[PDB]
């Protein structure tokens, strides 16, 4: 899993 | 197959029960439950997902801390058959400190992101390239976002006349400039892993940026077409409430909603720096509160009601709106002549096209990897969702420079009064 914008 | 979540669960439910004490078998039926579970969990080990071999110096390590884990399970348990109970108890609190290392194991390898410029399975020519492409993308996007939407906040802002209309396009303009303008901070940090080189400060500040103006560019885009709807179907209202000054209230609306929804990026985005020397700005979750076992319930909720809210408020909700009100005023036309039609049907199906194609990928990848959060925490499974986050953001981001087009400068009035306004130009 990585940062998502959102 | 095995479910190491049902395994934690029962690893964590018997050392409460333990706790409890009460009895001396009750001690030893949690133990010989927790055995159990600690065993079908050394069968979940990703040994074949993982380099499958005998004997390896990080493949047979994961398989020995279990061992370790059983063993200990075994040192109270010896205890437990002989009657003492405070003895059991005392050797429990040592098995809490390995199943604390295990639960902080599982959450420093997920908020770390995978550096994909290092590891040897995206090594290939074609994976280099594709990850290239979404900072030509990003380049692109910032050049022209800044100048297509810096030039309506100066046409449409301060050389044309207010009306609603105008409003509508100067939001819209101030949302994707403020954000087109963050993308070199992003564009660096794609290109060096994910990565943040600057400081704590400057990871909430833009991050702030980009998600109320993203927010605010979906937003602002589905009210556009909300005023559009009702100008085509209520003309006589229109000329008689359609003011300038009811547009100047209900056009907060969508800013303070993507204000709110950014709270939690104001809230738990920081810079956390890895064991060894790299610094990457995403959530903390190895540092929250309560104890170990509940970080790990609280960030899974945590990212889930976040991916829900990043579908169903940031894309199910304009979309819906966008497709329901051009498809209102699509049937307008089609019941009386051709009177309103002066623009042509290649621009009513864009604005519904464009926000589909830039935004329906990401939303996809982020959906897909929201169903699959346990599956990504517990095994590291579906690394394919993070390979396509950076290409699909490139594309839903490629969309603050489209807006111009498909908006403002589509119309007659905006690109002439355009033209006029820079001395000596080509037409
Ligand atoms: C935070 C800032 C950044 C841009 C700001 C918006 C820019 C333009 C306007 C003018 C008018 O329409 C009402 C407020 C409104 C909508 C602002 C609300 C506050 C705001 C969202
Ligand atoms: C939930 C998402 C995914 C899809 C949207 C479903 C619902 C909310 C949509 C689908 C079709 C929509 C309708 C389509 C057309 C009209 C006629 C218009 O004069 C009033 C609104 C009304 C009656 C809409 C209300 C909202 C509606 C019922």
């Amino acid at each position: 899993w990585k940062y998502m914008v959102x | 197959p095995a479910d190491l979540e049902d395994n934690w669960e029962t690893l964590n439910d018997n050392l409460k029960v333990i706790e409890k004490a009460d009895n001396a078998a009750q001690v030893k039926d949690a133990l010989t439950k927790m055995r159990a579970a600690a065993l079908d969990a050394q069968k979940a080990t990703p040994p074949k997902l993982e380099d499958k071999s005998p004997d390896s110096p990080e493949m047979k390590d994961f398989r020995h801390g279990f061992d370790i884990l059983v063993g200990q399970i075994d040192d109270a348990l010896k205890l437990a058959n002989e009657g003492k109970v405070k003895e059991a108890q005392a050797a429990a609190e040592q098995l809490k400190t390995t199943r604390n290392a295990y639960i902080q194991k599982y959450l420093t390898n997920f908020s770390t992101p995978l550096n994909e410029y290092e590891e040897v399975s995206y090594e290939s020519a074609g994976y280099t390239v594709l990850r290239i492409l979404p900072l030509v993308v990003l380049g692109v996007t910032f050049v022209l976002g800044v100048l297509g939407n810096g030039l309506v906040i100066w046409v449409a802002g301060f050389r044309m006349t207010r009306t609603v209309t105008t409003i509508c396009y100067l939001n819209l303009a101030l949302a994707d400039f403020s954000f087109t303008a963050t993308l070199p901070f992003l564009i660096v940090s794609m290109a060096m892993g994910e990565k943040w080189p600057f400081g704590w400060f400057l990871c909430k500040l833009i991050h702030i940026v980009v998600d109320i103006n993203l927010f605010g560019s979906v937003f602002l885009i589905g009210f556009i077409a909300l005023d559009r709807c009702i100008c085509v179907l209520h003309p006589v209202w229109a000329q008689n409430h359609r003011t300038v000054s009811l547009a100047m209230k209900v056009i907060v609306g969508p800013w303070i909603l993507a204000l709110v929804l950014t709270l939690p990026v104001f809230l738990f985005l920081t810079t956390v720096t890895i064991p060894n020397g790299d610094t990457y700005c995403t959530f903390n979750f190895a540092s929250w509160g309560g104890t170990p076992e509940e970080r790990l319930k609280v960030a899974i909720t945590m990212l889930t009601a976040r991916g829900i809210i990043r579908f169903v408020i940031g894309f199910l909700l304009p979309m819906s709106i966008v497709a329901i009100c051009y498809g209102l005023i699509a049937a307008k036309i089609h019941k009386k002549g051709m009177i309103k039609s002066s623009r042509p049907l290649r621009v009513l199906t864009a604005v519904v096209a464009s926000f589909f194609i830039c935004w329906f990928p990401f939303q996809l990848v982020a959906l897909l990897g929201t169903v699959w959060l346990k599956e990504m925490l517990f095994y590291g499974k579906y690394k394919i969702i993070d390979i396509l986050v950076n290409p699909t953001s490139s594309l839903a981001f490629f969309n603050s420079c489209l807006n111009p087009m498909l908006y403002v400068f589509v119309g007659q009035d905006f690109r002439e009064r355009l033209i006029h306004s820079l001395p000596t130009s080509l037409e």
